[PDB]
RNA sequence: CGCCAGCUAAGGUCCCAAAUUACUACUAAGUGGGAAACGAUGUGGGAAGGCUCAGACAGAGUCGGCCUGCGCGGAAGAUG
RNA sequence: AUGUCGGCUCAUCACAUCCUGGGGCUGAAGUCGGUCCCAAGGGUAUGGCUGUUCGCCAUUUAAAGUGGUACGCGAGCUGG
RNA sequence: CGCUGAAAGCAUCUAAGCGGGAAGCGAGCCUUGAGAUGAGUUCUCCCUGAUACUUUAAGUAUCCUAAAGGGUUGUCGUAG
């Protein structure tokens, strides 16, 4: 579900889901996948914010 | 019309031609004519 | 195409001046009143809606009553629609008469079929009997099988079995018209013609011509 | 082939005692 | 603490307009499919229509890719003995234009009671217009 | 690819309106309309019309090719056009021009009479004789084809409706 | 054994259904997603050969083998 | 404890088509045929003998198809 | 079975394009049919009162009203 969410949420802000799981190891951000789905519904700036870090590491 | 799994040349005014997926000798010869090569 | 809401009152014979009875059915055309037409730009379809005969007053609904008024005719036995293919024009209160068949040599009427009641396969489907005698065991009007063992495993839909037979819409196709009565509001129609006497039975030049 | 089976009582119900 | 959950009463749903014409059935129907789910929003949860209503338009338009016009059949049994019917693509777009793609959508959405729900969410016209001006729909490029 | 590599000349009196893809030929005949694949690029150099292929399309120079020859047999319809001349074989076979049609007695119970389409003008020197001609070659071909379908020529007697060149090969009936 | 944590295996990543994009080819047969002998100017690649501007093949190429990739026909069953 | 042959009743499907429809070839003049291709919409004997299925016979018919369905159908019949 | 037509200077029903063509296929005929929950359309008819109360709703309660029409009852039917 969570995989799910975060896929939503990445692609809305203009990457996939495998992109920005790898953007983020290559980050070192070690959120799960719980806490990243929370934040793509609860605080959707800060998921943005994960995921232009995530791009600047691809 | 002669229906076979081999179609071919019986003579040599026989020609073999493909037409609308179908294998077919046409021949001046009415015998000679064939499909489903 | 237009047609005419009879009533039938029963059969008879016309004797020819060559010696040939001819069986006819009589329906009884009472004037038909257009009582609505329904148009594309309205109901998205040409049709004419026809009353015909006379109801008690009492016995019309409020709902029937203000459609007639509406109309202009008064209220009839019913009311039933003719679909219009030819671009033909009708306005509400014009009368529909037996005249309209004055050209037309063969119609097809519609009518209910007579109620036969619950009817078994034998009667209902001309189903075959068993045996009378040679051992038949309670098992003479039977209907056989009705199915196929584990495959299907199942009795398939449509299988004919007993059950209500007539008192069905019916239409019989290119019945003669044998006499137009205009002054009697009559048409004399070759053969048989659905449902018993009093029904009602629509009349219509036969398709199939 | 078709060998004819035994695959029923002699007696028949209702009478199978 | 719990994973957050779409409630039936509050889910947005947006009302959105998509032009079929030229359009892979099947790629086009796709993406309907998953905007109906609402896979495409950070509230999907699955025991939700969180998704949008999509209105198609020029569905006669829709395009298929090799012999699929002519050889691509849709069949229907009556549950008659013999009741089998079959259609070709081409034929089922001169009748009745908009099932070829709603039949396209209904296969890509789960069976059930919800999967039922958000089909009810796709309204697929043959022509160029929708009689949902009312509902505003925003133009989609799927 | 030969046939295409061939330029298509366009005689003087020929009012070749290229739209795209599209190729009004006109001239004397009438006035011939073709929209070519969108495989085939066409060009007009000079007063010649140029086949070739489009860049990167299969099966390009085929489809050029059969371009130059449609455009081929517009640009020869509006000038000199084609004519396919039918002669009927066969006791009381006959045929009339009537009209816009040509009525043909064929040894049938029912009269045969073969509306010509527009476009398409048929002559009878003969009875036996029929002339269709036209500027389209392939309508020509066609109107042809259609009036010899009524009544085509059995093997036996060579009798019906035949092409005046068609040869028909002639076998006698099994001995006895 | 518990956990609304993470990594991977086989298998996967259009939608049902969690997850992929880019690029290079080939296939047009829904091949993929049943079936052989054999048949066939289907089409891609490779390495040679014969014949030809002293004119080939039917005014420039053309013919036939070989090694190979992918396809075609051959291909009829019973409730849907 | 899954009743087993044949009949009767009632069927339903396949198509490898018996008839009817459409075709090609014919050693197809015509009238008929043969053979192959398409086609499963509808149609597709009654009797004599035998428990028979079958078969033979008589006389029909446009034709008297070939199969699958617990060699379809005994909580539907029969029981030779 | 073609017409026109290249690939393949020819030829070629086919690759682009345009035809003919079956008792079969979709309509056409008859019947059912909006539980077609996607529950359609049209025509006509009927109901235009008070109050309090609350955690204010598509609220509750009381009073007044009881329409169009539907039923039950009755005489029956070629309907059962
Ligand atoms: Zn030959």
């Amino acid at each position: 579900l969570w995989i799910a969410r975060i896929n939503a949420a990445s692609r809305q802000n203009g990457l996939s889901y495998s992109r920005f799981i790898n953007g983020l190891k290559k980050a070192s951000i070690e959120i799960d996948r719980k806490i990243l789905a929370d934040i793509a519904v609860f605080d959707k700036a800060a998921f943005a914010v994960l995921v232009e870090k995530a791009k600047a590491a691809l | 019309m002669k229906v076979r799994a081999s179609v071919k040349k019986i003579c040599r005014n026989c020609k073999v031609i493909k037409r609308n997926g179908v294998v077919r000798v046409i021949c001046s010869e009415p015998k000679h004519k064939q499909r489903q090569g | 195409m237009i047609g005419l809401i009879g009533r039938k009152v029963g059969m008879t014979r016309v004797f020819t001046e060559d010696g040939v009875s001819i069986p006819v059915t009589v329906v009884e055309v009472e004037a038909n009143r257009v009582s609505q037409v329904k148009t594309l730009e309205t109901d998205g379809y040409a049709a004419i809606q026809v009353t015909a005969g006379a109801k008690k007053a009492n016995r019309v609904n409020k709902a029937e009553a203000g459609h007639f008024a509406k109309a202009g005719v008064e209220a009839g036995r019913g009311l039933w629609e003719f679909r219009l293919e030819n671009g033909e024009e009708f306005e509400v209160g014009s009368e529909l008469t037996v005249e309209l068949f004055n050209e037309t040599k063969k119609v097809d009427v519609t009518g209910t079929s007579k109620g036969k009641g619950f009817q078994g396969a034998v009667k209902r489907w001309n189903f075959r009997t068993q045996d009378m005698t040679h051992g038949n065991s309670l098992s003479h009007r039977a209907p056989g099988s009705i199915g196929q063992c584990q495959t299907p495993g199942r009795v398939f839909k449509g299988k004919k079995m007993a059950g209500h037979m007539g008192a069905e819409r019916v239409t019989t196709q290119n019945l003669e018209i044998v006499r137009v009565d205009a002054e009697r509001n009559l048409l004399l129609i070759k053969g048989a013609v659905p449902g018993a006497t009093g029904g009602n039975v629509i009349v219509k030049p036969a398709v199939k011509a | 082939r078709f060998r004819p089976p035994i695959r029923r009582p002699p007696i028949r119900p209702p009478f199978y005692p | 603490m719990k994973t957050f959950v779409a409630k039936p009463e509050t889910v947005k749903r947006d009302w959105y307009v998509v032009d079929a014409e030229g359009k892979t059935l099947g790629r086009l129907a796709s993406e309907i499919a998953s905007r109906l789910r609402g896979k495409h929003k950070a509230e999907y949860t699955p025991h939700v229509d969180a998704g949008d209503y999509i209105i198609v338009i020029n569905a006669e338009k829709v395009a298929v890719t090799g012999n699929k016009a002519k050889d691509k059949v849709y069949y229907r049994h009556s549950e008659f003995p013999g009741g089998l019917k079959s259609i070709t693509f081409e034929k089922l777009i001169d009748r009745k234009p908009e099932m070829v793609l709603e039949l396209a959508v209904k296969g890509m959405l789960p069976r059930g009671p919800l999967g039922r729900a958000m089909y009810r969410k796709l309204k697929v016209y043959a022509g160029a217009e929708h009689n949902h001006v009312a509902q505003q729909p925003q133009v989609l490029d799927i | 690819s030969r046939v295409a590599k061939a330029p298509v000349a366009i005689p003087a009196g020929v009012e070749v309106k290229l739209n795209g893809q599209e190729i009004t030929v006109k001239g004397a005949k009438g006035e011939l309309t073709r929209v070519l694949n969108d495989a085939v690029v066409i060009a007009q150099e000079e007063n010649n019309l140029t086949f070739g292929p489009k860049e990167g399309v299969v099966n390009a120079w085929a489809q050029a090719g059969t371009a130059r020859a449609l455009v081929n047999n517009m640009v020869v319809g509006v000038t000199e056009g084609f004519t396919k001349k039918l002669t009927l074989k066969g006791v009381g076979y006959r045929a009339a021009i009537k009209g816009n049609a040509v009525g043909l007695t064929l040894g049938f119970s029912h009269p045969v009479e073969h509306e010509l389409p527009a476009g398409i003008k048929a002559e009878c020197p003969s009875q036996t004789e029929i002339v269709i001609t036209g500027a389209d070659k392939q309508l020509v071909g066609q109107v042809a084809a259609d009036i010899r379908s009524y009544r085509q020529p059995e093997p036996y007697k060579g009798k019906g409706v035949r092409y005046a060149d068609e040869n028909v090969r002639t076998k006698e009936a099994k001995k006895k």
